[PDB]
């Protein structure tokens, strides 16, 4: 399982993708891959 | 022979998700040959694209099946009819609520003077949802045909993705304290609003007092009111 989370200040715009990236990867069955 | 893509460099498309079933807006970065595969050894292409809410993602290789032509046209409610298959907004996790881009059939349709009722097969990753109630009636798309219209290279067709703010419904032409800028209620340049870590507010840099010139370089910040 892998976690993105953009650093230091929060924005509007990285809180609206946080909300589609949960709803995406959290709740609806996408799959986050990183290397 | 030389490659002929249906979709070209820097080209505004839709990518499909295979795990979940939506699709989201990409813009083409490269499209390579794919080496053919036995038995059949057809010939294809991949895309490589960049998402435009998933830039964290980087460049993400896609079979051509999963990349179409970016959704500009909306069917209005009068063309809708069962049988059409299109492009609309359903939310599997909450479905009065809005959600994802998704395929699916149009399968009734009903009108009374005081109601209009939509239904559809929803395509998912794996399944299909039967009978699904749509709630974003006037926004499904025409899935574009290949070949068919001009490419989109700029000027992109905006989507609302997400659950929707509920004092605004994440109307552009609104403006919204609660979701958006908490002084001006401005939805501009989003990537320039502050979140306060206490009260989770948003503020447009330039409407602070003072103002900022960029976004500041902490771990940290909190608002006028919550310091
Ligand atoms: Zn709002
Ligand atoms: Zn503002
Ligand atoms: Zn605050």
């Amino acid at each position: 399982e892998w976690l993105y989370s953009r650093r230091g200040v929060r924005t509007l715009l990285s809180v609206q993708r946080e909300k589609m990236a949960r709803l995406r990867y959290m709740l609806l069955g996408g799959v986050r891959t990183h290397e | 022979g030389p490659l002929g893509s249906l979709y070209k460099v820097n080209e505004y498309v839709d990518a499909r998700d295979t795990n979940m079933g939506a699709w989201f807006e990409a813009q083409v970065v490269r499209v390579t040959r794919k080496a053919p595969s036995r038995p059949a050894l057809e010939e294809d292409v991949i895309y490589h694209v960049k998402y435009d809410d998933y830039p964290e993602n980087g460049v993400v290789q896609m079979n051509s099946r999963d990349v179409r032509a970016r959704a500009r046209t909306i069917i209005k409610w009068q063309d809708l009819e069962v049988g059409q298959v299109v492009m609309l907004n359903y939310n599997p996790d909450n479905p009065k609520e809005r959600g994802f881009w998704y395929d699916a059939e149009i399968s009734r349709k009903r009108e009374t003077r005081t109601a209009r009722e939509l239904y559809a097969n929803v395509v998912l990753g794996d399944d299909s949802l039967n009978d699904c109630r749509i709630i974003f009636v006037d926004e499904v798309f025409k899935i574009e045909r290949p070949g068919e219209g001009s490419p989109m290279v700029d000027n992109p067709m905006r989507r609302k993705s997400g659950p929707s703010c509920k004092h605004c419904k994440d109307d552009v032409n609104r403006l919204c304290r609660v979701c958006a800028c908490h002084l001006c209620g401005g939805r501009q340049d989003p990537d320039k609003q502050l979140m306060c870590d206490e009260c989770d507010m948003a503020f447009h840099i330039y409407c602070l007092d003072p103002p900022l010139s960029s976004v500041p370089s902490e771990d940290e910040w909190y608002c006028p009111e919550c310091r």
